């Protein structure tokens, strides 16, 4: 069934006014709260 | 909607007047391309 | 409570007969889920006019606010429930109610372009010059949305 979800509206005018890009806003939000798969590293001869 | 696309804020001037996408473009629903046009006994038609 | 959770489900689903039976058994009308939404919040959201009236008859808080400050009138106005907006306002709904963002029922109504509801809110004394956290009025929303009909109403 449908559940309560936290809707967040980014003001485009306020962002452009303070000189903050939408990419940096949507990256900071998405990375912090959601998580972000950056790249791979090798742990004991195993790419992870 | 075409309305939502119209509201897209391209930039804000020094005085603080907003420049929306509808100020520099006409916004409508129209075919991916306009090359193919079909008729059925002189009547407007599409098909497969 | 037990019946409180059943009323929340009943009010949302819109089962008028179940709500009736719950009001008789004494289901908590001030019951609230994790986000702070009462049966009235839900009834107003999902557009269940009959249950809004039944809940208000049974001492439901008309100016109840969620964990972000939004009231049933905010929801009724935003989702275009003209009948429910009138009922809420008749029963003493705060017409100039501000959420945590400083948004009002008028702002939300103007945003989705519900012309009837906007005129109902203004009739019951909606502050037309009310500014949200960005300093935007219902008029500033109307000209940005490109709603010429709504623009005329707010003058």
């Amino acid at each position: 069934e449908d559940t309560p979800q936290f809707k967040i509206d980014i003001d485009q005018e306020k962002a452009q006014a303070l000189g903050v890009s939408i990419n940096d806003i949507n990256t900071t939000l998405g990375a912090a709260w959601g998580g972000s798969y950056v790249n791979d590293f090798i742990d004991r001869g195993r790419v992870k | 909607s075409t309305e939502e696309f119209g509201k897209i804020l391209l930039k804000v001037n020094q005085d603080g007047s907003r420049v929306l996408l509808r100020d520099v473009a006409k916004i409508e629903l129209g075919g991916e391309n306009y090359d193919i046009i079909a008729e059925f006994n002189g009547q407007p038609a599409s098909g497969l | 409570s037990d019946l409180g959770k059943k009323l929340l489900e009943a009010a949302r689903a819109g089962r008028d007969d179940e709500v009736r039976i719950l009001m008789a058994n004494g289901a908590d009308v001030n019951a609230a889920d994790v986000v702070g939404w009462t049966p009235l919040h839900l009834a107003a959201y999902w557009g269940h006019l009959e249950i809004v009236e039944v809940l208000l008859k049974n001492g439901a808080d008309v100016n109840a606010y969620d964990t972000l400050g939004s009231t049933p009138l905010h929801l009724a106005a935003h989702f275009g429930h003209l009948e429910i907006v009138e009922v809420l306002l008749k029963n003493g709904a705060d017409v100039n109610a501000k959420d945590d963002n400083g948004i009002t029922p008028l702002h939300l109504a103007a945003n989705r372009g519900h012309l009837e509801i906007v005129e109902v809110l203004l009739k019951y004394g909606a502050d037309v010059n009310a500014q949200d956290k960005f300093g935007k009025t219902a008029f500033d929303i109307s000209i940005n949305n490109g709603n010429e009909d709504l623009a005329e109403i707010l003058q």
